[PDB]
């Protein structure tokens, strides 16, 4: 990625449920109820009372009539505070999460077939003569065409040149990825795949060709698979640095919106209602 | 320690080892680490002590300011926060046409605080200030999440733990952590390959003397330290400004080392231990080494002064409101 | 997948998510699952991943399967004999150095075991074996009024406010327009009933409404630290886990019996305490601990990934956690030495490096299907009570002020 | 230590001792300069206002007017919302901090400086037969005639019978001791203070007087703690299962005497208005 990625979540807030509206329109219900009680201009008193008494009270909507008017108030008013404490003790739970899982995570989704078709030519940054380059261009020589434009050198130096000069994606082996990655410095570099494999197929110690040792190797390996030297070996060889270890001015976009197409239907009911 | 001759390949002991077998003293007393390659030619005694090797960093003492606006969320987001209400005040007092001294405190007043001055017209207006106001209420939760949670994330700096830790494992060009030159700790480190990249980078930056690089540390050079856990506790108690990250590792207290053909031995030894069960060791650790130990006005006074600020422009203003009613 | 046959006999009426027809082949497999029963060779129908493996080997290399299911039901391991002191094999391993056999399609991992008398193909699939746990539905929705912080205390305080309208009759000379101010002020309401004649009584209730304020902001700023530090989730991670590895008389877990992992198990001297307590909880079917888990009797299960990853994916009940550890491959079974050996192998690798191998394991496999709603309802029940008695108390005091 | 968790809080903490001076005057340093610049019962309308505005959306009076007074309020309650999403801040900062009762430090303390008086009968373990009764008998003849009819029979015995609470206290090597508490039922009881052993001696495994193997044996064992054996052997062995972890009531009696000072205060000063 170029840079921080942030979710501003706008669509995954609990609004437009049937939860927060439900405890709603039952506090409504039960404003409504206490109302008619206390009753033996005054609906519309109630409406902008009620519709000021959710979020700021600073608003001048006040009609005090008596004790149990009283009680209902002090009763929305803390039934409203519990709820705020409530969503702010959620967003700071949101806030606590964080998704930063990938940005693409596909070999032949929509780019990687003909990228003169979508413009930005995103780096393909392969190596002559190896074994991935084989099987890329036996699979699909498309993308073997374009394969010729960025080729420069092995891991470190291609993985230099990408970290800010001029590549962005950059196909090789796996764990060879998953080492560099994991011992990048600031941990700015992460495989955009989620942890997903295209052709796995492990390494292995290539015998000659009926040489009277396969057997006995292949054993002591399965007995060293299962006696567990292997993990211990790669936790002391082959492991990351962090890999493991883990008021926006765009995220106002979503509700600034809704305000203004909330501003732009209060003004059509203006103008209906000015019709008649 | 143990070095080698030069341009030969015979085996030295210089400093307070090679002074001791060359028959200048018999006993060594002074924190001296105990090893496996000193103590095969020098019979030591119990210990009298118990440590283990400790890494000492700074601590930075500035955490906080409290004095800090919206800036570390963003700026551009108050910006277009202020930006929307004047948009939407000026569309509130567009869907009235009081006049306007309605405009005075249509919206303005509403987001601000309890005025009680709006003058409704319509429904529309009614619902346009609902919504505002809820509006406004969600920004300030938003802000109020956004502080909580930067005071929770606030100081990233954790202590490291150990010398397991892969980030001090792995050498960058961020840290010039070394101890001094010839010691136990350098031995320790050189026949334990498994981490020689630390030992390389030791090896072209150990300083000389604990006082050197304590001093060094003190001004911002050496951003590590690794030495002896009585010693450096001593040093950041008493000066309260360091710290002593991770708990222990290679624990070997100290001792008194004498010559092998000595007859001093068996009367040494038991001694120690005569003297270090009727509380007179524990009692002189106390009487030297372990006596010492170690919402502000930034958040308002930075404020009131600005406050002061208005003082000293609202009211000449109003002498402008004189002058306005003045022609008026 | 195992599925009965329809009056017919043959399979039939199946059509994929997308839609395209499904490969069937007829099982003749024992339909007596009890442990001791008149068996019965009724032909089944059976299908998934290592038929259609199965089937594209057969358009590959030339040959006419006949598959059969075996007759015990356990993977096979060593074991000595009944009223004996030998060794010898049994389950669907023992129908391999046997007669029909003559090849296995199956998930047989790969160990040094079982590697002596036959040897395997490069691994179709890699897989390791993980921790599958039970799951609950969190108890922090803050469904009570103050279930984290203390409702109690709360209470508490608010005798404090009495003793404050107490205080508000001190500064009545209206003691119960003082209340009802105090009490507005307390949720920031602003009734504006109380004008208490001194200037000290107006300074008093000032303060009592700041320290009210005050009260009010670190309650719900406590509320809100329970909430975000509220994770009673800790579950047992890996097998350097000090809970799992010390013995348990709570809760139980083991694996299938006598099936590759207890040889695994009994391989690791290391461990020994966790063996010795599984040795008696194990259960002998796949699926009869994968049901009896929601059934609050074992609070953990060992099994390979493949297995537990799609169970959590398509009953969206229950999750995975830890690491994997012990990673190998499966692979397709052969006797001794055969010609089908490199045929076979080259055929694995050729699909494996083609695509075709994780296009279909992408169909069969990944159609992964998978303001709180407690504490709403829990106000609103709340809101529902207050009206009513309050309705009660109105109605009360109308019909004495009637009278009076 | 099963009986009180004895958890800090907030309240724990010293609380106003000179920063709310600080707050209290620049605020009335504020509120002296609003009234000058209102000037330029209206005083204690403003200040009721202004300790509103401080505090929580309150009924004010009709004392603001102008322009100057509506900016005053503006800016008011922006300092209001910024100190109390601080302090919400800062609150949420100190929930993470904890701490647990220490009782006293060291095999020397006020309550075993003198056997009787004081006035629970104290009950410490007395297990004789090993280096914890002669170290006592031979180095603190004072502590010794007391515990005589107290030893119990074993450790594990010992510690049965203080979950049934017999013993208040218990004496023992801080080696065994230490991992027996580490791996209770919960490990709901713990040592006393920070272990400040009294007479760290050590362990060893002993010889015959002047036997051949001696000099080998010692160097050998040198050789282990070079290459991290036993570290990793205690880790192993050793090492418990929670030693690595480790609405105040306070507060609302605090703020509970808070408000009787305040209401007695008040009291005081409109008795003393009634003599004046």
């Amino acid at each position: 990625r170029s840079n921080g990625t942030v979710s501003p979540s706008a669509f995954l807030e609990p609004f437009s449920a049937s939860v927060w509206v439900m405890m709603f329109v039952m506090l409504l219900i039960v404003s409504a109820i206490a109302v008619f009680v206390f009753e033996y201009f005054t609906i519309g008193k109630a409406i902008w009372l009620l519709w000021g008494l959710v979020f700021n009270n600073s608003v001048p909507v006040q009609n005090p009539k008596g004790t149990t008017s009283k009680i209902m108030v002090s009763v929305w008013a803390f039934f409203a505070v519990i709820f705020l404490a409530s969503y702010t003790a959620n967003l700071a739970a949101f806030m606590i999460q964080e998704e930063f899982v990938d940005q693409v995570t596909g070999l032949s989704d929509k780019k990687f077939q003909r990228p003169h078709d979508y413009s930005p030519p995103f780096r393909f940054g392969t190596v002559p003569n190896g074994s991935t380059e084989r099987n890329i261009r036996n699979n699909y020589p498309y993308m073997h065409q374009y394969m010729t434009k960025f080729n420069q050198k092995g891991v470190e130096d291609a993985l230099v040149s990408l970290k800010t000069g001029k590549l962005d994606a950059f196909i090789y082996d796996a764990a060879v990825l998953n080492y560099k990655a994991g011992r990048d410095e600031g941990c700015k570099l992460v495989t955009i795949g989620s942890g997903y494999i295209f052709a796995t197929t492990g390494y292995g110690i290539a015998l000659q060709k009926g040489s009277p040792w396969k057997r006995q190797i292949d054993l002591a390996l399965l007995q060293f698979v299962g006696d567990g030297e292997m993990e211990e070996l790669e936790t002391l060889w082959l492991t990351g640095i962090c890999h493991n270890e883990k008021l926006d001015i765009d995220n106002m976009a979503g509700v600034f919106y809704m305000l203004a197409a909330a501003m732009a239907l209060s003004l059509i009911t203006f103008i209906w209602e000015h019709l008649f | 320690t143990q070095e080698r001759v030069n341009n030969s390949n015979k085996k030295e002991w210089n400093g307070m080892m090679g002074e001791l077998l060359s028959g200048q003293a018999d006993m060594i007393v002074a924190p001296l680490t105990i090893n496996n390659e000193r103590a095969q030619y020098i019979e030591f005694s119990k210990p009298f002590k118990y440590q283990g090797l400790t890494i000492l960093v700074k601590k930075e003492i500035p955490r906080s300011t409290l004095d800090s606006f919206m800036q570390p969320f963003q700026s551009t987001l108050w910006l277009l926060v202020g930006l929307s209400v004047h948009v939407v005040a000026v569309m509130l007092y567009l869907l009235d046409r009081t006049l306007s001294s309605a405009m005075w405190f249509s919206w303005g007043v509403l987001l601000n605080s309890g005025i009680g001055e709006g003058a409704p017209r319509s429904f529309s207006a009614r619902i346009l200030g609902m919504v505002w106001a809820g509006f406004a209420m969600i920004i300030v939760a938003s802000y109020t999440a956004n502080l909580a949670a930067f005071l929770v994330l606030d100081r990233p700096e954790e202590r490291i733990t150990g010398i397991n830790d892969p980030r001090l494992r792995n050498p960058s060009d961020k840290f010039i952590y070394a101890t001094v030159k010839q010691s136990s700790v350098d031995i320790y480190f050189r026949r334990q390959v498994e981490l020689s990249t630390m030992y390389r980078h030791m090896e072209k930056h150990n300083y000389e003397s604990a006082a050197e690089a304590i001093q060094a540390v003190r001004d911002n050079k050496l951003h590590a330290f690794i030495w002896d856990s009585a010693v450096l506790e001593f040093e950041a108690s008493q000066k309260c400004d360091l710290v002593t990250t991770g708990e222990l590792f290679f624990r070997s207290g100290f001792g008194i080392g004498m010559r092998k053909d000595s007859p001093w031995k068996q009367n040494v030894s038991l001694s120690i231990l005569k003297s270090h069960e009727n509380g007179f060791m524990e009692d002189l650790d106390k009487t030297w080494v372990r006596y010492q130990e170690c919402l502000t006005f930034e958040n308002m006074a930075g404020v009131f002064m600005l406050v002061a600020g208005g003082i000293v422009a609202g009211i000449f203003l109003i002498f402008i409101e004189i002058a306005y009613k003045r022609h008026k | 997948y195992v599925k009965p046959t329809l009056s017919d006999g043959t399979c039939k009426e199946e059509f994929t998510v997308n839609g395209d027809p499904v490969k069937k082949v007829i099982c003749t497999g024992p339909n007596d699952t009890s442990p001791g029963s008149p068996r019965h060779t009724v032909p089944q129908c059976c299908y998934g991943f290592c038929i259609d493996l199965l089937i594209k080997l057969a358009r590959t290399m030339n040959f006419t399967y006949e598959v059969h299911l075996v007759a015990d039901g356990k993977f096979g391991t060593q074991e000595r004999v009944n009223n004996s002191n030998k060794k010898e094999w049994n389950g669907m391993m023992g129908e391999l150095l046997s007669g029909q056999a003559d090849m296995i399609v199956a998930p047989l991992t790969i160990n040094n075991e079982r590697a002596q008398y036959i040897e395997f193909s490069k691994p179709f699939k890699y897989q390791g074996l993980t921790i599958l746990v039970k799951k609950e539905i969190p108890r922090s929705t803050l469904d009570s009024f103050m279930q984290p912080f203390q409702s109690t205390l709360w209470l508490l305080v608010g005798l404090s406010v009495h003793v404050v309208a107490v205080m508000l009759y001190l500064l009545d000379r209206t003691l119960s327009s003082a209340m009802w101010f105090s009490w507005g002020v307390l949720l920031n309401s602003g009734i504006g009933e109380g004008a208490p004649r001194s200037f000290s009584a107006r300074i008093l209730g000032m303060v009592w409404a700041g320290f009210a304020m005050i009260i009010v902001a670190s309650y719900t700023a406590n509320l809100a630290a329970f909430l975000v530090l509220d994770r009673p989730e800790e579950r047992i991670t890996g097998i350097n886990d000090p809970r799992l590895r010390n013995p348990s008389d709570k809760f139980i877990y083991a694996t299938v019996k006598q099936s590759s992992v207890d040889i695994y198990f009994r391989r690791q001297v290391e461990l020994s305490t966790m063996y010795r307590h599984m040795e008696k909880h194990n259960y002998e079917s796949a699926a009869e601990a994968i049901q009896a888990v929601r059934d609050n009797k074992l609070h953990a299960f060992i099994w390979d990934s493949a297995v537990l990853e799609f169970e959590a994916s398509q009953k969206c009940d229950l999750v995975t956690t830890g690491e994997l550890f012990f990673r190998s491959g499966f692979g397709i079974g052969m006797r001794k030495d055969s010609p089908w050996k490199q045929n076979v192998s080259l055929s694995i690798l050729k699909s494996h490096e083609n695509g075709f191998m994780e296009d279909l394991d992408k169909t069969w496999v990944r159609y992964q299907e998978c303001l709180t709603f407690e504490n709403m309802a829990g106000v609103f029940m709340l809101v529902a009570g207050g009206i009513v008695a309050g309705i009660f108390l109105i109605f009360i005091e109308i019909a004495y002020k009637r009278h009076k």
